[PDB]
Parts: structure tokens; C-alpha cells; sequence
């Protein structure tokens, strides 16, 4: 069904908006309700965080801290029907990772280092052959 | 509803195990397990090689291991068990896996300055080493 | 018909005479017929003054046949009262003898009190089951009757009672739950409820006390979590893990663990009891204690840690540890291959210079 | 003629039945003529529920004029009469009331009767002064003469007295602070120890053979000593050495801080009491935490943890961690920077030929 499509994490650094979204299936007569949740069997009662803040769905969350973790569930009903729940997206945090040259990964770097040895150890080799062995005769 | 699986999502550190639990009724046959990276989106069927991917069953527990873990299992492993007595396929939404690798901030920062710091002088030097013996020579 | 014997004894006080004399009334009615032997033993010995028992009066009961009823009496001077004799009564009623054993001054027997146990109602007993229950435990009594648990409120006034009282124990240590319900804005009020015990061995009643104190502030706590010591480990028996709750303001915190998302039962963690901070003024702290096989620590086996406090932003939060207590960035950077080509090539590429070095020195 | 009032009761062990009921008697003989009315009252409320009034019959007398005779009597509950009710009779003979008092508290027996108990030495004044004593402590009494306590032995042998009285209670009470010097061996071997308390006023003494609970078998602890948690020490504000004791039989233990030789205030640390271990039987485990500023945690400092328990062979052990605690992050990460620094060594090695052997020739 559709409590499936949702991912399975989301990645954000610290003072951001995140984004999340569950795609109703009911022609605009239902209602959508953001919880967060614990780990799953757990014996606290969730929390109720937001409702459907824009008409298509869109939860946003801003001023992020390192205490912002936990699983997000949208949970949907259609007037005095059961609920719909899907099973969340976890969200992880860390805001640091930094830019230095973002051109190439150590994963280049090692490679034309190596690359440059060779041609630099080819390269210098045949000058001073060419400067010696051509000044005795 | 009727299959519930735990974890939601694993980040372990390249070397180490990790296991997967679906909890479901011991009444419609047996589990089996499905795969999905994120450049498919449509779940594959997982292979299995005994000292990697193994798999388990209780009497209402089944259970997958592997062993060894590296960066080419980043996928999300979904268990999927149909009755027998009603034929309706029954899924969970499964689990996701992150391997990690064995560095930091710190020593990332120093290795990468100092490689840098390296991978100018070799170009220094060839230049040197191709614009000296020419004008030497050339007179 | 054997009738009920029972003999009334007078207080100290109601004493008259020089010596001062009193009496006792050993009335034993209920009975027909008019037969009956009466013998008011001093000591195991009759008396010939002053035993007065009057006639067989016939007890006009419609209810039935018409019953008869007595009155015995014997007067006891004032030394003869404290003198701590056995006055027995023994009425050889209808062939049959009837002693009733009774002691002659105020004689509480004799002294035996020992425990009683007021408990309140906690913070996650009132946000989960919605129910400010409070009780007060009695505790290796013996099950006997008129037990009668009662809780009063400040203004005398008094709530409901107990019920499911426990049953029989090895050691005869039976126990029993006074039980009440009160709303919870009056009990958030902080008044003082008492639950008075009483019992046919004790001399005065038990009156315990509790109340919630008024005025604390409130601060959160910061959740750490160690892993075993590697010393616990090289023994291969066992390993024990702590959460550390440290520097909350008020006490009642409350913890538990989960493994697989299964709760674990409560018999393999111990908890601890809030006590002050050495050095902050008004904080405290707490602990905890899971102990797993050597084992099963070895192969993953992820452990959790879930504490409510009512001064948390919301109420709950949960850490964990594993074995990996590590997993920074850089998930696919860093190289792993290249890092070996590179050592390999420039492990060789340097000793094959040496022999151009060589020659050159040569030349 | 008024008659004479009197009221009775029954003992505590005199009800019956469910729920368990007796009866209480206010008779008043000797009376003529024949008005006389009687009323129950129950802290000033009547109740006229079993009320059982006998009528004015005269009273069988030899000689003088023929007075009367009346019963009255009333039933109660008995839980009304163990929580420490008033019940009284009222008679009113030719419209005079006479009253009579009857309650279930006749208890109190002043006299000098008073709690007379001991202390036993715990482990931590015997380990710490080689100093085995005890105290028998005795309230309830006030300021008497001959107030003498005697810690007689097995067979009641010399003793030293007690020293240094203190003042008089607040509870206009004395407290007599017995205390006697002991020998060590004696106390171990369970022998008996009464403090007789001899009084001026009642010369009775309480005497309680105390001695050791012979019981449970030897078990020694082993100290576990765990260093700070990383997100702590980011904070910078404050760390929380723990040292851990479990498996130890009987209680307890005695455990102290010390480093550089001198030892620490005992304000600086918190132990706790000794709790059952849930898997084993009846051992025990304890905690203890002591909390540095984080700035000191940065240099050195190993902060020794002293134990002492009974079954420890030499009754004392020590544990010490300063820095270096780590313990084996992992296999590879060491092997991994490793081979780095060997490629890093390396790289700069091989330009230093290039350089010599160009520059030579060029030289030559
Ligand atoms: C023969 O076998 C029977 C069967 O077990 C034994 O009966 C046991 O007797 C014990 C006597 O101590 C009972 O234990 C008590 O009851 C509770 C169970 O632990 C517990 O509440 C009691 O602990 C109180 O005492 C502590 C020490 O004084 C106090 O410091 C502490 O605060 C406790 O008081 C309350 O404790 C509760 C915890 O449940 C807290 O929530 C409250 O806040 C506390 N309030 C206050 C004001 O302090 C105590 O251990 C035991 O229950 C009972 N077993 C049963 C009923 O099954 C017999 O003893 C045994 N005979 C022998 C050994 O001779
Ligand atoms: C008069 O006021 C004084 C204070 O000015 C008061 O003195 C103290 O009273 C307490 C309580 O009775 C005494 O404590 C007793 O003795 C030791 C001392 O540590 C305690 O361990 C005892 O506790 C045990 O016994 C209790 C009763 O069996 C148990 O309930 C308890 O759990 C323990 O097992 C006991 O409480 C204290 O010793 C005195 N102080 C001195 C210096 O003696 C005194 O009580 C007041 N008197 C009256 C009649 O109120
Ligand atoms: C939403 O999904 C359900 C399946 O669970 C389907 O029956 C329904 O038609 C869908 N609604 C729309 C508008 O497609
Ligand atoms: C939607 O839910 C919220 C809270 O769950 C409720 O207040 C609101 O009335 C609901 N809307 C409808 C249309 O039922
Ligand atoms: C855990 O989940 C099962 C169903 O999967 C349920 O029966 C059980 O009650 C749950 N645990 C608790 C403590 O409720
Ligand atoms: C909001 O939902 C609509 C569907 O009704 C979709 O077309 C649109 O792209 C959504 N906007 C965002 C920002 O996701
Ligand atoms: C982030 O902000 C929230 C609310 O402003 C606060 O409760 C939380 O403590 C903050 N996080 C940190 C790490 O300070
Ligand atoms: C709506 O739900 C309520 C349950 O609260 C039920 O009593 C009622 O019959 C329902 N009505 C309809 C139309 O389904
Ligand atoms: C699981 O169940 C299937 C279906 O009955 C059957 O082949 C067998 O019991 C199991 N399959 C295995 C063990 O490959
Ligand atoms: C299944 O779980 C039970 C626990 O009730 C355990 O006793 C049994 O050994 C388990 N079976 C297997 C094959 O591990
Ligand atoms: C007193 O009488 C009672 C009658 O039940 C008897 O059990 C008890 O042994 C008697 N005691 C003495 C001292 O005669
Ligand atoms: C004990 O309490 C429970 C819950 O309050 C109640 O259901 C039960 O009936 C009580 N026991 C007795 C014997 O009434
Ligand atoms: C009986 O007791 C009351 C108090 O309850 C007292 O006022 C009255 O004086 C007592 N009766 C006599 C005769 O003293
Ligand atoms: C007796 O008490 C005094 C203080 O009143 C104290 O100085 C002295 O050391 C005490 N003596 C003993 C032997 O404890």
C-alpha cells in the first residue's frame, strides 16, 4: 500500500528545516495528525505533535538541536473509521562535516599521487643522461 | 497489524554483526526474506553464503545474521511471509543498515592538509625537472 | 440449651467501701431449661458470702420455646481485686461445665505491636493508569479478625476501606492492603492523610502519616551509560551495565530496559533510591544494574535505557549502547584500497631510485 | 433513695459472632421508690438500638423498707470499641441525672519501665582504631542517682563505666550513655552481653545477651573502577569516577577515597548501602562516586580507591586509574594508521634521492 513509500531516514544539520510528507489517499475530507514514537512495542503513550500544516500534507520542523532524534509517524483517519499509520522515518543529526577541496575524496587523491610519482621518477631520469653521457664526447 | 519487525535502522562500524528479528504467527508457512537498494525500488530476492547471510527460525521469531559486514550492504531487508490458508501476502516495512568507517574529525582534517601539502611539491619538482635541463641544454 | 457465658469485669475506678469493695456479673443467659448449677470459683474455690444467684428467670423469647435466663453475682473487696486472683466461672449447667477464665484488673494482654507501612502514590502511577490510589501496608500480623484498616483525612473525616487481604505465609507473615482512591487535585494539594491499624493485641492504635511536600523546583536529568569494565570481561563469567541519572530535582525517577523491542522482566535489573548530591545543594542521583552472560554481549545484542522524569521537555528519553560504542562520518571516504597500491608502489619506487643515486654517485 | 451507678465492661476477649458483637451493663441498685429512668448515650448522642431495660422490681431484703432493683443494658460493635470511644450511662431517678464515665484506655502504668537496648560495633570503628566497643543506650528517664550501668559479661566480670553523661533530654528525660571497653576475641566468639541497669527508683535490669549473628559463610569483593563517560567530559563541568564492589558476603564494607597519600574530605563522596544481588543469593554490591572538576581529570591525578571488608585476606586493596583507559578500541584502526605512516614516511624518503641524485650529477 501506500504505508510503504515513505524513507527511511532524513539528514539535516543543526538550525535547519527538515521536510517530510505522508500522501493522503482520501479526497481532501480527511485529517493528518504527526506523532513521534518510541521503539517500537513501548509502554509510554506517544506524543502528539502537529497537524497538517499546508493542505497537501507537509510537516516542517526548524530549529534543530542534538535532542531532536526519534522516529516521526503520520498517522491519518477518515472521520469515524480507523486509523492509518505508517511506520516512520528515522531522523538522524549532525551538522559538521566540513568543505576542503570537494573536487576529489581520498579515494582519488592516493591514485594521481601514485600517478605523479611514476611520471615524475620517468621524467627525471633521462635529463641527466642526456647532460652526462653528451659531454664526454 | 499482523507482522511486526524490529529494527528500524542500524549503523554499525565496518567489521562487526548485525541481526534483523520479523515477529509473526506460527500458523502460515515459512518467512522468506527480500532485498532493495536504493537504486532499484522495486524489493530483489536475497541470496544467501554460509559464514555470510544466515538465517534462523523459532517458534514465532525468525532472525537473519551476517557477519562481517562492508560497504556493499546498504539496502533495506524486508520480510515477507504469505498465508497458505487465505492467500494474501502479508509484509513489514523492514529494516535499513549504514556502515561506518574507522575515522574521525581529527585525524581526517591532519591526514588530508598534509596530504595536500605533498601533492603540491610533486608538481613543483616536475616542472623543475622539465624546464631546467631543456634551457640547460638548449644553450 | 448451653447458653453464652460471659463475664463483665468493673474499670479500677469504680471502687466503694472500707475496704473498698466491688462486684462482678457472671450472666450467662440463653438457656432452657430451668436446670442449672452455678459455682463462682475463687482461685479454682467457692465462695460462701456474698455469691448472690438469683432465680431462673424465664426468658419470654416467642421466637420458639421460652428460653430461661440468669444472673449471677459476687462482690470482691478492694485488696481481693488487686490480689490477681482467678475468679473462674464455672456453672455446671445442665450436668455440663461451663468455666469462663477472666482477669480481675485493666489488663491489656500484653504487649505486642509491630509494623505498619504507608506507601504514595508516585508520578508514572498517576499518568499511566489515570488513578491516584494510595495504600498503607500491615505487615506478619496473624489472620485474625477485627483488623480494621481505615484512612482519615485532615478534617477527621474518613475514605474507604481495604479489601484482598493477602493469604497464609511460611513464617505466618500474612499482610493486608488498605486500599483508597482520592481525586487528584486534592492529593496535588499536599494535606496530610493518616490510615489508623487497629487489632485485639494492641494497647493504642498506629497512626502513620503522609503528605507531598510543597515548594520544590524542578530540574532535568542528564542520562549517562557505561559498558562493562574489560577486567569483568577477561573473567568470561558475566557483565553488568549502568545507566547514571545524575542531578534531578525532585526524587521518583523512573527507569526501565528493552531488548529485541521486548520489555525485560523486573527481575534482572535492580534499581536504586534517590539520595543528595555531594556537592550541589539540592540535586540528587541514582543508578541502575543489568547483568547479561559474557556471551551474549560478544555478538551485538543492543541494550536500552528508558527513564521519565516530569521535568523532561517530554517525559521520556532513551540511550543505548551495543558494542560499537563508535560509528563517526565519513562512511565510504578514506580509501581503503588505494591506501595499499599506494604503500606498494612507493615502497618500491624509492628503492629502484637508489640504484640511479648509485650510479650517479658512480659517475 | 438514689441509687448507687455503677457501669461495666467486658474483657477484650469477650466478642463474637459476625460481625463480632458484646454488650455493656449500667446497673444502679438500692433505690425507692420505683421512678427512676435510664438513658445510653454514646459521646453525646443517644442511641436507642439494643437498649434492654428491666422493670422496677423490688429488691428481696430481710429487713428495713423494700427498695428496687434495675438493669439496663446496650450493644456495640467492636470496632467502636477498640478505637478508643466514651460510652456513658445516664440515670435519672426522680428526675435526677447521674453520669458515669466507661472507655476502653485504662492502660497506662506510670513507673520506671523504660527501653533499655545496644548498638553493636559496626566495621568501620573496628577497622579504622582497633578500637572494639559497644554502648547500651538508655531513654525514657530522667535525672536519678545510682544509675548504674553494667555490661556484665557471660558470667558478670568487671567493667568500665561509662563517662562524660550527657544533659537532660528535651524531653525533660535523661540519657544515660553506657559504654563499656571490650576485648576483641570475646565479641567474635558469641558471648553474652547485658548492660544491668541498676535505679533508684526500680532496680529491675533489662537484660539483653547480645552477640554476634552467627550465619552467613565468607565471600570476598573484587573492586571494579570505571572511568568517566565521554559526553560528560564534553561539557566541561564536571566528572563521576565510580568504583564498584559486587560478590561480597556478609554486608558491610568500608570504602574510602584517597590519592597523592592523603585522603579526602568525607564530604567529597557518596557510598550506598548494600543491596541484595538479583541472580545469586544473599550477596551484595555497593557504589561509590566521586566528583571531580574536569580541569583536574585533564593532568594526572590517579585517584586510588581503598577498600576493606573481613574476608579479604590482608583487609585492604587498592585500584587506580589516571588517564590510560581506553582498552582496545579496536584491531584495525591501529593497523590502518600504521600503513599511513609508513606510505606518509616513505613518500617524503623518496624525494630526498630524486633531489641528491639530480644535484649530484648536475655537481659533478
Ligand atoms: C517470613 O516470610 C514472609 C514472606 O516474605 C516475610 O514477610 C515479609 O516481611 C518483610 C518485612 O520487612 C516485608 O518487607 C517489607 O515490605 C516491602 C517488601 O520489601 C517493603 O515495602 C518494606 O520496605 C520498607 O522498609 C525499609 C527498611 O525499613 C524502608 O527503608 C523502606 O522505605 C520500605 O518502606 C516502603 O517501601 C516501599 C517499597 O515497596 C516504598 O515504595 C515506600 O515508599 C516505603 N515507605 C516508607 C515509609 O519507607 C519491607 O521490606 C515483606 O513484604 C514480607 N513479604 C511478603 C509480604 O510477601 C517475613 O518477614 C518472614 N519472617 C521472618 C523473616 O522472620
Ligand atoms: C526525646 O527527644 C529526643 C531528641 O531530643 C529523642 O532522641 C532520639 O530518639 C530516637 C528515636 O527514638 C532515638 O533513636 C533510637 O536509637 C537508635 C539511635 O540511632 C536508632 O537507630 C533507633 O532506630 C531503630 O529502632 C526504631 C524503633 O525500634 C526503628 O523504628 C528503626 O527502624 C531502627 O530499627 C531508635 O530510633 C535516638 O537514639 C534518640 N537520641 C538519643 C541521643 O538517644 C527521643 O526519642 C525523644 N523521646 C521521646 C519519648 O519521644
Ligand atoms: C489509496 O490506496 C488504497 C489502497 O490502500 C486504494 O484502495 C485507494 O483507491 C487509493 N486512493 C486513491 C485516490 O488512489
Ligand atoms: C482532526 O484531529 C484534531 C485532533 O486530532 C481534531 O481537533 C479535529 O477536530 C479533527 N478534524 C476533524 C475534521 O475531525
Ligand atoms: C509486545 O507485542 C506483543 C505482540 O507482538 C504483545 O502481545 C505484547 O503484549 C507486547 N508487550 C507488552 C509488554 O505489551
Ligand atoms: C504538495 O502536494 C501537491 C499535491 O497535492 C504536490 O503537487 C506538490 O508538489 C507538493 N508540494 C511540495 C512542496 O511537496
Ligand atoms: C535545543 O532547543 C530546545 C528548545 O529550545 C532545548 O530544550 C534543548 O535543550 C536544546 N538543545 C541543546 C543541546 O541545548
Ligand atoms: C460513529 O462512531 C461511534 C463510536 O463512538 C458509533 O457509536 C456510531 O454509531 C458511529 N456512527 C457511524 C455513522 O458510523
Ligand atoms: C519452509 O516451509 C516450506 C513450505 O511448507 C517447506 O518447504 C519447508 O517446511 C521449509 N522450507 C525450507 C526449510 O527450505
Ligand atoms: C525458542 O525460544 C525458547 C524460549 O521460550 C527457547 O527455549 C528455545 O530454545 C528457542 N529455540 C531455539 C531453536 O533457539
Ligand atoms: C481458663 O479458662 C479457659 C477456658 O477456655 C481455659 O482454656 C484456660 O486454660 C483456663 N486457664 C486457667 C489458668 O485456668
Ligand atoms: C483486590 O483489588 C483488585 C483491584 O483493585 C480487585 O479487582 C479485587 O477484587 C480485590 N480483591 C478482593 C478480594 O476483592
Ligand atoms: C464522663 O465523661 C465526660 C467526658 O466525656 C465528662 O465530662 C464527665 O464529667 C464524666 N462523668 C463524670 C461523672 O465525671
Ligand atoms: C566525653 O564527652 C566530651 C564532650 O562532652 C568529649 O570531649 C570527650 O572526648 C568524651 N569522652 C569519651 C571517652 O568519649
Amino acid at each position: 500500500l501506500w504505508m510503504h513509500k515513505v524513507p527511511a531516514s532524513l539528514m539535516v544539520s543543526l538550525g535547519e528545516d527538515a521536510h517530510f510528507q505522508c500522501p493522503h489517499n482520501s479526497s481532501n475530507n480527511a485529517n493528518v495528525t504527526w506523532w513521534r514514537v518510541l521503539h517500537g512495542n513501548y509502554t509510554w503513550p506517544p506524543e502528539f505533535l502537529g497537524p497538517g500544516e499546508d493542505p497537501n500534507g507537509t510537516l516542517i520542523i526548524q530549529n534543530v538541536n542534538k535532542s531532536h532524534g526519534g522516529i516521526y509517524v503520520c498517522r491519518v483517519q477518515e472521520g469515524n473509521e480507523s486509523y492509518q499509520q505508517s511506520c516512520g522515518t528515522y531522523l538522524r543529526v549532525r551538522q559538521p562535516p566540513p568543505r576542503p577541496f570537494l573536487d576529489m575524496g581520498e579515494g582519488t587523491k592516493n591514485r594521481i599521487i601514485t600517478a605523479e610519482g611514476i611520471i615524475l621518477l620517468f621524467c627525471a631520469v633521462v635529463p641527466g643522461t642526456l647532460l652526462l653521457f653528451r659531454k664526454r664526447w | 497489524s499482523r507482522i511486526w519487525q524490529s529494527p528500524r535502522f542500524i549503523a554499525r562500524k565496518r567489521g562487526f554483526t548485525v541481526k534483523m528479528h520479523c515477529y509473526m504467527n506460527s500458523a502460515s508457512g515459512n518467512v522468506s526474506w527480500l532485498w532493495k537498494q536504493e537504486m532499484d525500488e522495486n524489493p530483489q530476492q536475497l541470496k544467501l553464503e554460509k559464514g555470510r547471510m544466515e538465517e534462523s527460525q523459532n517458534e514465532s521469531l525468525a532472525t537473519l545474521t551476517i557477519q562481517g559486514i562492508r560497504f556493499e550492504d546498504n539496502g533495506i531487508y524486508f520480510c515477507q511471509q504469505k498465508c497458505n490458508n487465505t492467500s494474501e501476502v502479508y509484509q513489514g516495512c523492514g529494516t535499513e543498515l549504514r556502515v561506518m568507517g574507522f575515522s574521525t574529525l581529527a585525524q581526517l582534517k591532519q591526514r588530508n592538509t598534509l596530504k595536500d601539502g605533498i601533492i603540491m611539491i610533486q608538481t613543483l619538482l616536475i616542472i623543475l625537472f622539465i624546464i631546467v635541463p631543456i634551457f640547460l641544454l638548449l644553450d | 440449651l448451653p447458653p453464652k457465658v460471659s463475664v463483665f469485669v468493673p474499670p479500677r475506678d469504680g471502687f466503694f467501701g472500707n475496704p473498698r469493695k466491688s462486684k462482678l456479673i457472671c450472666q450467662a443467659t440463653g438457656f432452657s431449661p430451668r436446670q442449672i448449677q452455678v459455682s463462682w470459683l475463687r482461685e479454682g474455690k467457692q465462695v460462701g458470702s456474698g455469691v448472690t444467684t438469683d432465680q431462673v428467670q424465664a426468658e419470654a423469647k416467642e421466637s420458639g420455646p421460652t428460653t430461661y435466663k440468669v444472673t449471677s453475682t459476687l462482690t470482691i473487696k478492694e485488696s481481693d481485686w488487686l490480689g490477681q486472683s482467678m475468679f473462674t466461672c464455672r456453672v455446671d449447667h445442665r450436668g455440663l461445665t461451663f468455666q469462663q477464665n477472666a482477669s480481675s484488673m485493666c489488663v491489656p494482654d500484653q504487649d505486642t505491636a509491630i509494623r505498619v507501612f504507608a506507601i504514595p502514590p508516585s508520578f508514572a502511577s498517576i499518568f499511566l493508569t489515570k488513578s491516584t490510589k494510595l495504600t498503607c501496608l500491615v505487615t506478619d500480623l496473624t489472620t485474625y479478625d477485627s483488623v480494621t484498616i481505615s484512612w482519615t483525612r485532615q478534617n477527621g473525616e474518613a475514605v474507604k476501606t481495604h479489601t484482598n487481604i493477602s493469604e497464609s505465609h511460611p513464617n505466618a507473615t500474612f499482610s493486608a492492603v488498605g486500599e483508597a482512591s482520592i481525586c487528584e487535585d486534592d492529593w496535588n494539594s499536599g494535606e496530610r492523610f493518616t490510615c489508623t491499624v487497629t487489632h485485639t493485641d494492641l494497647p493504642s492504635p498506629l497512626k502513620q502519616t503522609i503528605s507531598r511536600p510543597k515548594g520544590v523546583a524542578l530540574h532535568r536529568p542528564d542520562v549517562y551509560l557505561l559498558p562493562p569494565a574489560r577486567e569483568q570481561l577477561n573473567l568470561r563469567e558475566s557483565a553488568t551495565i549502568t545507566c547514571l541519572v545524575t542531578g534531578f530535582s525532585p526524587a521518583d525517577v523512573f527507569v526501565q530496559w528493552m531488548q529485541r523491542g521486548q520489555p525485560l522482566s523486573p527481575e534482572k535489573y535492580v534499581t536504586s533510591a534517590p539520595m543528595p548530591e555531594p556537592q550541589a545543594p539540592g540535586r540528587y542521583f541514582a543508578h541502575s544494574i543489568l547483568t547479561v552472560s559474557e556471551e551474549e554481549w560478544n555478538t551485538g545484542e543492543t541494550y536500552t535505557c528508558v527513564v521519565a522524569h516530569e521535568a523532561l521537555p517530554n517525559r521520556v528519553t532513551e540511550r543505548t549502547v551495543d558494542k560499537s560504542t563508535e560509528g563517526e562520518v565519513s562512511a565510504d571516504e578514506e580509501g581503503f584500497e588505494n591506501l595499499w597500491a599506494t604503500a606498494s608502489t612507493f615502497i618500491v619506487l624509492f628503492l629502484l631510485s637508489l640504484f640511479y643515486s648509485t650510479t650517479v654517485t658512480l659517475f
